[PDB]
């Protein structure tokens, strides 16, 4: 869901 | 960045590159010495590239420090992503130049409607990866709080807003988290959150930089 590297939700 | 355009070397001189043997976030230079991201790019061993335009190819106006304190929001929430800031400082002083130099904070919110320029070293595409090496910019508007709320009923806080584009195709995405919205030259958002990418009806979520001032200034007054 967040757009760093990698995605978190 | 998906549906945007390559910037050019160096025209977006405060965009940094959070690194960890490769880039994972972006970041804001608001001084010679403190980078401003997000929360949740929070990670040990930080190296802060600045001077970045190809960032796989070493071009000859990069500076390369190392993260001394990385300090998050003390209200920050991993699960609601409210409060989605962080401030990183610099282990020395940056060299600024005309290809490193700092945004300004904002004085008041923007409104909506007010174009934006977000950028990013993310992945350009709404389906798939496809990882960009040079700097992709994208001109964005900042969408209505009531908007933004219909998109992600019960999620969007007031220390966020939405921008962007509702019909899909146009959006920030994975690797420009941390990274700057700016509007009339000021560092109104920082790249946080959404539903994928580009996908139609859900626009991109950003921390509203506006609410945070007092607490950006005062942590910087204290470290
Ligand atoms: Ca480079």
């Amino acid at each position: 869901c967040t757009k760093s590297i990698p995605p978190q939700c | 960045i998906v549906g945007g355009y390559t910037c050019g070397a160096n025209t977006v001189p405060y965009q940094v590159s959070l690194n960890s043997g490769y880039h994972f976030c972006g970041g804001s230079l608001i001084n010679s010495q403190w980078v401003v991201s997000a929360a949740h790019c929070y990670k040990s061993g930080i190296q802060v590239r600045l001077g970045e335009d190809n960032i796989n190819v070493v071009e000859g106006n990069e500076q390369f420090i190392s993260a001394s304190k990385s300090i998050v929001h003390p209200s920050y929430n991993s699960n609601t992503l409210n409060n989605d800031i962080m401030l990183i400082k610099l282990k020395s002083a940056a060299s600024l130049n005309s290809r490193v130099a700092s945004i300004s904070l904002p004085t008041s919110c923007a409104s909506a409607g007010t174009q934006c320029l977000i950028s990013g070293w993310g992945n350009t595409k709404s389906s798939g990866t496809s990882y960009p090496d040079v700097l992709k910019c994208l001109k964005a508007p900042i969408l209505s709080d009531s908007s933004c709320k219909s998109a992600y009923p019960g999620q969007i806080t007031s220390n966020m807003f939405c921008a962007g584009y509702l019909e899909g195709g146009k959006d920030s995405c994975q690797g420009d988290s941390g990274g700057p919205v700016v509007c009339s030259g000021k560092l109104q958002g920082i790249v946080s959150w959404g539903s994928g990418c580009a996908q139609k009806n859900k626009p991109g979520v950003y921390t509203k930089v506006c609410n945070y001032v007092s607490w950006i200034k005062q942590t910087i007054a204290s470290n």
